[PDB]
């Protein structure tokens, strides 16, 4: 059933998920569908295209002479599992800024949901003139529009085609780099960058082996 | 194989709230008598009689299997969160042998605070015997916010279970195709619940308790220990305690395992400290059990061309006496419920009577052989839990041979040929019941008349005519003489009921070896007769549910039907479901004197109070002696036990003394259900409903007497509920009182 | 055709948009028969309009007490306000339940039947004391002749339940702020406009 | 909201609030005034 004209396929789904066959009803249902897996899959790819380059960009940034050192700390030892490390110095504690962040994304999430439920339906409905930023389009997880797509790059549908898996190439490997940032400091208990400064100097000293 | 799922099949409203009976055709019109009531809430979940449909049958198991976990999780949630706020926990910690645990204070209204005895430690309240605070503290748990967290959970999950019968019922249901999936089930259900379940637990024993129940029993105060994620993430703290744990997980991976022999144990026996086995080699035992799983779950074919299929082993093992064998079985299991119910509930109640018995000769968590109470109660329940669920076999499968025997795919089968030697089984097996009620019962009553005769002498007894139990004898000794040759590197045996030493735990003894004599042969096979009758019962009404001389069509009866009529003689109680009734009074016969084989065996041989010149026991070693006659049952257990139930008004045991009345009460009310019947009651209602007509005031719902099948069922149930609570009163107040 | 609780969200069928501060708001399908509708607006209205005289009440005082004045907190006053007064608990408790029960039976007999009370029996009033509609009276309770405008009621009714939801919303802010800090309103609001950043709910303490 | 209504209104469910009711009752009567047994 893997016809091809999708972005990023290249035939591996060995469990059979993507298939037809399974919801054959209509309705809602249930998440294991062709509509929100393939959603997701950008989506995580998205949000770790963001925290593979930021988990490692202070910690670079804090070799060179840039940054300060004291804002150049590991991913895991700035606020999040503070058993691990907190800093200190913010301009405020961690739980007033999880305030702001619950609220200022359960806006920007729950009105992308409803883009999902009910398309174009958060242009309709007055939010501070900011709605004609919200259109939408035929596929959810590409809208496009005046901002999301504020410099149209692909006029063209091959060239959109082309970027449309570059996004996805690009962000399936960041998906792997975030499962290696996390597997690493468990063991090694240190930055990912530092891990990397290891191998080049010592590789068969300083290895998963050891 | 593949997921299959049916959207939105059936809308949620509260439309059919209103109409009850919806599910049936008949109960659906409405009623114009009160039978329509009792048909109601019996009829509500047989599935199969509503509807023809196996899809819709499954669909309604699978989302009503997640109800009972929700209801379980929030009664489990129920007993930690009233183990936090309402119990002695942190006191039963710091002083667990002279502490007694409870969980259920008790509000201050009419007298009813007496109850709140004064059971220690700065509180006072009803005390249990479920064995909760020991399982808290062989896990690792000091605090009571642990407690509070854990209860969160519960809520939480069982939401979730709720939310998903929902979910997957009213919303994305399965299909009949994803029901019959039966390799890939096995196949997760081994390596994913039973594997990784296991391998889960030893990390928590590895991680957490072993560390924990290390420095509780090395006399560190519980406040001062250290939070069980500290030894997560400090390897140093650990080490001090298992130095083993600084190499760091390059032994596991290089298999130089023996680096861990520190923590991964096979000491054996039981912990001087504790009175309970040793917490190192459950995380062992957890561990090699999730490698077994592991392997056994990768047997199927599900999908990738490997493994074995169940058909094809099942249609291969046959013989020349059996003929066409195992063939059409894998037709009946993957069609029929009741078939799997009937297999599944007699290996989980024959599963709990395993329990019971392993759990009390190897005390698994700590400070649990010490109260006699608790081990006590888990095996009296454990046990009448699994005579239930066996005698729900033969209820459940004489269904299937009523309802879903279909004689086109069984020709010659297995199935077929048991039924055409039928008779030969139940003659063979009525033989061996009438051989053992008297050769075994008989000699009870060969030692009371030559007692009463006063020839004591010729009794059944040590000083006597000795029938020794040689073969149990001999299994004792090789068990206890196992660790120099059978295992060598075992250091001590299983447990000491073979043979050893006394393990003394608080002045009292955890568990001292049990010594077999001629009383325990009588009540040995005293036993086998209770069962091999009650099983005469069960298999005769599964074999003859169908036809029989006297009524060679019951299949169109059907499963419950109280009597053919008059004729013949008679044809009452000929049904099967007539059979379960009767086998239900059996199998309370039976496990009724399991428990008293336990609680005046442990009571005079093994409990009591170690002194520095041996063991006092609490009835002074009299099983040997007085056991053999019946009059010996009478006085020295029931007449001389019951002391403490009776004496207990104006205690904080008044409770066991009412519910030992009250359970006689609905015993004796039951038998008014069981002599009588439906005619005598229905004339008297029509004498009283002149009195209500003459008045005007009578019902539109005409009243009427309680249905055959039904009066049998009330009986048997306010029977065993009586004869059932009498005993949880006997023995809960005999024995928190000790002696 | 309206503004929605949650944009995109389908609206109740009975919720048509007449009624004032409608948004769709009942995922309970509570007011769904026209009776309880009836029932649930004029409820709404009572718990808004004792929120907005009451609260104001706090406020005045503890504005008050802020400044100098001799007015304690809003919590504890009825407990130091009797202790030195000359009316005992008993004879204030059924002053109040005794003349409540008029009006609160009067407004009943309204609702169950409209132009009731305007039969003149009551000293012989009959233009008053009959309903407008069901929880907006008029006549009486209405001296000033701001009702009688279609345009400028209809918007009114809209004002009164807007500044009504958020007042009821606050009392609930001052028995939660209140068990949190055990301070008065206006000093938890001098707090956060002193240095925003450190104290908040995060910081109190509790909650946590 | 009509057919939870009805639910609400079927025998058992009507017969539990009124032994909470009655239950509740006395035993508020019993847990102040305690122990009755002359009536004055
Ligand atoms: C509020 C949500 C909701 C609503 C409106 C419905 C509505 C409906 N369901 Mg559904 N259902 C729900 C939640 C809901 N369900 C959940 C959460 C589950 C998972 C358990 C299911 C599982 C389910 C199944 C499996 C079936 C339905 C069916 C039905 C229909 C018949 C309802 C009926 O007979 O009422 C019954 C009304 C009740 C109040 C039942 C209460 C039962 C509780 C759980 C027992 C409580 C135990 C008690 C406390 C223990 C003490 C007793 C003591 C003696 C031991 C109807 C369309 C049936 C259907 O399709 O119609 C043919 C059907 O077969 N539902
Ligand atoms: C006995 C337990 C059990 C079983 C066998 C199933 C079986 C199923 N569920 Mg279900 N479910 C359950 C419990 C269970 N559920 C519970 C407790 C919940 C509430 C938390 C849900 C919520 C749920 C949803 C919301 C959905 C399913 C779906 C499915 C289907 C696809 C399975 C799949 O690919 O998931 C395995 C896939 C995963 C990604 C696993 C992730 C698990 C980690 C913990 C997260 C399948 C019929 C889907 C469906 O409808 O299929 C059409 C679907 O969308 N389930
Ligand atoms: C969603 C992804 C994401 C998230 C949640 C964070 C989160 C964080 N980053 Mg980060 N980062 C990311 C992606 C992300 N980063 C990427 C992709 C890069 C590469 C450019 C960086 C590069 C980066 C650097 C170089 C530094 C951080 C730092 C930080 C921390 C404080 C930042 C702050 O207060 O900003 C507030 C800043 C603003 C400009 C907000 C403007 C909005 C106001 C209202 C106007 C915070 C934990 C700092 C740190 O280490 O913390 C101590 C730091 O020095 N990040
Ligand atoms: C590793 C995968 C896995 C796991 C862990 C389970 C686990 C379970 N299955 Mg199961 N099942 C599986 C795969 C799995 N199944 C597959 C592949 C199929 C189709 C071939 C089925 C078909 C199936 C049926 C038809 C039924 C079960 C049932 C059950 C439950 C038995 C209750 C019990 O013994 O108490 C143990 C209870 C617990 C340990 C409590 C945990 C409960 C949580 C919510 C379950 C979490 C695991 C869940 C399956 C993960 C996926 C859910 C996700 C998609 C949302 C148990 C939770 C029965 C059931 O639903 O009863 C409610 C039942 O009737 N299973
Ligand atoms: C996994 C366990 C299990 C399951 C799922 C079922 C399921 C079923 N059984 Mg089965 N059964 C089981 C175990 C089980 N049984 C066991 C262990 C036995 C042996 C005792 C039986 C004996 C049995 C018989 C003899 C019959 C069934 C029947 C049925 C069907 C109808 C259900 C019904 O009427 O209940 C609806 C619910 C009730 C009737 C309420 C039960 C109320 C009980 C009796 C009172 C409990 C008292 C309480 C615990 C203590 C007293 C306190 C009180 C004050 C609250 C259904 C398919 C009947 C049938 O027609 O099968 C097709 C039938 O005739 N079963
Ligand atoms: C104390 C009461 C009592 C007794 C003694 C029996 C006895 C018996 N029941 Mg039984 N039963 C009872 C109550 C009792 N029942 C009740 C209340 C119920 C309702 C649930 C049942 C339901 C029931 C069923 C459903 C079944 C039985 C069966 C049996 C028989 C099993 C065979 C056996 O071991 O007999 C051997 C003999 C004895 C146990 C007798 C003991 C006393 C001694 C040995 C006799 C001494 C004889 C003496 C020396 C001769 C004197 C002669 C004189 C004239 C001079 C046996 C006759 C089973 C049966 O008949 O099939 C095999 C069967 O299927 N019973
Ligand atoms: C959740 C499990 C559950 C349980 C335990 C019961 C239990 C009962 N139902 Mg039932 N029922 C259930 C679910 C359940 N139902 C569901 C899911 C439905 C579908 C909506 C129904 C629909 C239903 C109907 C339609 C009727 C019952 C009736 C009854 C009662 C039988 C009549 C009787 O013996 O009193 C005989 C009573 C008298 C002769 C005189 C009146 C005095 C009574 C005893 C006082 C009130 C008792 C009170 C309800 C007890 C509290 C509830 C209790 C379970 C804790 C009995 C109490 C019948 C009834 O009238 O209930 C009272 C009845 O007509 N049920
Ligand atoms: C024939 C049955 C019977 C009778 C006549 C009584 C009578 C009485 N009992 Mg008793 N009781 C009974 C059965 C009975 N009980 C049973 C079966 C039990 C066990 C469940 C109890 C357990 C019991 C306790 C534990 C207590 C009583 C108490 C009382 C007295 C309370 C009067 C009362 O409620 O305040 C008067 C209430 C009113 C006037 C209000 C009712 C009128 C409405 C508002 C109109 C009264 C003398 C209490 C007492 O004081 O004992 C001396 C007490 O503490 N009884
Ligand atoms: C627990 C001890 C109980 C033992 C006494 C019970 C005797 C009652 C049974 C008599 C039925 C005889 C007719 C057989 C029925 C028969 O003709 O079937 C034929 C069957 C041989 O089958 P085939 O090889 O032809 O085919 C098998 C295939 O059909 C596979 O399906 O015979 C046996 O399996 C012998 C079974 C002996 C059964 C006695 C032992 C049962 C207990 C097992 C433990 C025994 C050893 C204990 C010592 C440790
Ligand atoms: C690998 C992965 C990662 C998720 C990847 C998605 C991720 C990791 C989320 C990323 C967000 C991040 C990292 C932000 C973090 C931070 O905010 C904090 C928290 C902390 C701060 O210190 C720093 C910052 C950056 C601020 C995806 C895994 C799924 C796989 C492999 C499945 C493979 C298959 O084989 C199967 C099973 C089944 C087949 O039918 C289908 C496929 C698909 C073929
Ligand atoms: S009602 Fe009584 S007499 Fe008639 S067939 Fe049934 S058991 Fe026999």
């Amino acid at each position: 059933y893997l016809d091809g004209t999708l972005p990023g396929d290249y035939g591996f789904d060995p469990l059979g998920l993507l298939d037809p066959t399974v919801s054959n009803g209509q309705g809602a249902g249930g998440f294991v569908n062709p509509r929100w897996l393939q959603y997701s899959e950008v989506i995580h790819a998205r949000w770790a295209m963001l925290g593979a380059a930021g988990c490692i960009a202070p910690e670079i940034l804090g070799k060179a002479g840039v940054i300060p050192a004291e804002t150049a700390v590991d991913w895991f030892r700035t606020g999040v599992i503070p058993p691990a490390g907190v800093y200190k110095d913010f301009w405020a504690d961690p739980f007033t800024l999880f305030f702001i962040e619950v609220v200022a994304i359960q806006f920007a999430e729950l009105k992308r949901l409803q883009d999902y439920k009910n398309p174009g339906s958060q242009s309709r409905q007055y939010f501070l003139g900011l709605e004609g930023l919200f259109k939408g389009s035929d596929n959810p997880a590409y809208p496009g529009g005046p901002f999301f797509n504020f410099a149209n790059f692909g006029k063209t549908e091959a060239e959109m085609k082309k970027l449309k898996l570059n996004e996805i190439k690009n962000g399936r490997l960041a998906m792997l780099a975030m499962f290696g940032y996390g597997a690493q400091a468990v063991i090694t208990g240190d930055g990912p960058f530092d891990n990397l400064l290891a191998h080049l100097a010592d590789p068969t000293g300083a290895n998963l082996i050891t | 194989v593949k997921i299959a799922v049916d959207r939105n099949p059936v809308e949620t409203n509260f439309e059919k709230w209103a109409k009850p009976g919806h599910f049936s055709r008949a109960l659906a019109k409405g009623p114009n008598t009160t039978t329509w009531i009792w048909n109601l809430h019996a009829d509500a979940h047989d599935f199969d009689n509503h509807t023809s449909d196996l899809e819709e049958i499954s669909r309604k198991v699978f989302s009503a299997h997640f109800g009972q976990l929700g209801i379980i999780l929030i009664w489990l949630s129920g007993m930690y969160f009233h183990g936090a706020r309402f119990s002695n926990y942190e006191g039963w910690l710091s002083d667990p042998t002279h502490i007694k645990p409870s969980a259920q204070v008790v509000w201050p209204i009419v007298g009813q605070e007496i109850l709140n005895g004064d059971v220690g430690g700065g509180f006072q309240g009803i005390q249990i015997t479920s064995g909760f605070f020991q399982l808290w503290r062989a896990s690792g748990i000091t605090s009571e916010l642990q407690l509070y967290s854990t209860a969160i959970g519960g809520l939480v999950l069982a939401a979730a279970c709720f939310f998903a019968g929902w979910f997957h019922y009213h919303k994305a249901a399965p299909k009949l195709e994803w029901f019959q999936n039966v390799e890939s089930m096995l196949n997760h259900h081994l390596a994913g619940l039973l594997g990784l379940g296991s391998l889960a637990w030893a990390g928590h024993q590895i991680h957490v308790s072993l560390p924990v129940n290390k420095l509780l029993d090395a006399g560190v105060d519980p406040k001062e220990i250290p939070l069980p994620h500290e030894f997560l993430l400090n390897q140093s703290i650990i080490a001090d305690l298992y130095p083993s744990f600084s190499k760091g997980l390059a032994p596991f991976f290089t298999l130089n395992w023996a680096e861990y022999s520190d923590f991964l144990t096979f000491k054996g026996g039981l912990n001087p400290v504790t009175g309970g086995l040793w917490l190192s080699d459950t995380a062992h035992h957890h561990l090699a059990i999730a490698v077994l799983f592991l392997v056994a779950g990768h047997q199927y074919r599900t999908n990738w061309g490997i493994g074995h299929s169940i058909k094809d082993i099942l249609e291969s093992h046959k013989g020349p006496f059996t003929g066409n064998g195992h063939a059409g079985l894998y037709e009946i299991l993957t069609t029929s419920w009741h078939a799997q119910l009937a297999i599944n509930l007699a290996l989980f109640g024959s599963l709990s009577i395993i329990v019971a018995h392993h759990m009390y000769a190897m005390p698994p968590y700590p400070y649990l052989a010490t109260d006699y109470g608790t081990q006590l109660s888990l095996f009296t329940h454990h046990m009448w839990i699994g005579g239930f669920c066996v005698v729900g076999a033969g209820a459940h499968a004489a269904i299937f041979m009523v309802r879903d025997y279909d004689p086109t795919n069984n020709y010659n089968n297995l199935l077929d040929r048991v039924i055409r030697h039928r008779d030969a089984i139940i003659s063979h097996l009525n033989w061996v019941s009438i051989f053992l009620g008297f050769h075994s019962f008989g000699l009870y009553i060969h030692n009371d008349t030559m007692s009463a005769l006063g020839r004591p002498q010729d009794m059944f007894s040590d000083t006597a005519i000795q029938l020794q139990p040689v073969f149990a004898q001999w299994i004792q000794n090789t068990h206890f003489t196992a660790p120099q040759l059978t295992a060598p590197n075992a250091l001590a045996a299983t447990s000491l009921t073979w043979g050893g030493d006394v393990v003394a735990v608080g002045g009292k003894v955890a568990m001292m070896p049990i010594a077999l004599g001629t009383s325990d042969f009588l009540v040995h096979h005293i036993h086998a007769f209770t069962i091999h009758v009650t099983v005469l019962i069960l298999l005769k009404g599964v074999l003859f549910a169908r036809s029989s001389r006297l009524i060679p069509d019951k299949a169109n009866l059907g499963f419950r039907f109280p009597c053919d009529g008059p004729g013949r003689g008679g044809t009452c109680q000929v049904s099967a479901w007539d059979h379960v009734f009767l086998g239900l009074f059996w199998m309370y016969n039976s496990l009724s004197i399991v428990i008293f084989h336990f609680s005046w065996k442990m009571q005079s041989d093994v409990w009591g109070t170690v002194t520095d010149s041996g063991v006092s026991h609490i009835t002074g070693g009299n099983f040997a002696q007085s056991a053999n006659t019946i009059n010996g049952w009478l006085r020295d257990f029931l007449w001389a036990q019951s002391s403490q139930v009776i004496q207990s008004y104006g205690s904080a045991l008044s409770a066991y003394g009412l519910m030992f009345l009250g359970a006689h009460f609905v015993w004796a009310f039951s038998l008014m259900f069981l002599f009588s019947g439906r005619g005598y009651w229905q004339e008297l209602i029509e004498s009283i409903v002149w009195a209500h007509n003459k008045l005007r005031v009578a019902p539109s719902i005409q009243p009427r007497a309680l249905s055959i099948t039904q009066g049998r069922a009330v009986g048997v149930a306010h029977y065993l509920l009586g004869g059932i609570a009498t005993t949880w009163s006997f023995f809960l107040a005999r024995i928190i009182a000790v002696g | 055709d309206r503004p929605l609780w949650s944009p995109g969200s389908e609206p109740p069928a009975w919720l048509d948009g007449s009624l004032a501060g409608d948004y769709g708001f009942d995922p309970l399908h509570l007011s769904e028969e026209p009776e309880m509708r009836k029932w649930m607006v004029q409820a709404e209205l009572v718990h808004c309009r004792w929120a907005m005289l009451g609260v104001a009440g706090i406020l005045f005082t503890s504005i008050g007490a802020k400044a100098g004045g001799n007015f304690p907190d809003w919590y504890d006053a009825g407990k130091e306000l009797q202790k030195n007064s000359d009316i005992p608990l008993g004879s204030l408790i059924f002053t109040e339940l005794l003349l409540f029960g008029w009006v609160e039976t009067k407004r009943l007999y309204d609702l169950r039947n409209p132009g009731s009370q305007g039969d003149g029996s009551f000293l012989g009033i009959t233009d008053g004391l009959k309903g407008k509609e069901n929880g907006y009276p008029g006549g009486l309770f209405d001296p000033m002749g701001m009702s009688k405008n279609e345009a400028s009621f209809k918007e009114a009714k809209q004002k009164e339940v807007k500044n009504g939801r958020l007042a009821m919303l606050a009392f609930v802010g001052f028995i939660a702020q209140h068990h949190a800090t055990h301070k008065s309103p206006i000093d938890n609001l001098l707090d956060h406009v002193a240095d925003p950043f450190h104290v908040t709910f995060a910081t109190n303490g509790v909650s946590i | 909201m009509k057919d939870f209504t009805t639910y609400l209104s079927t025998a058992p469910v009507v017969g539990l609030g009124w032994a909470i009711f009655t239950s509740g009752l006395l035993i508020e009567i019993n847990r102040f005034f305690p122990d009755p047994l002359v009536f004055s």
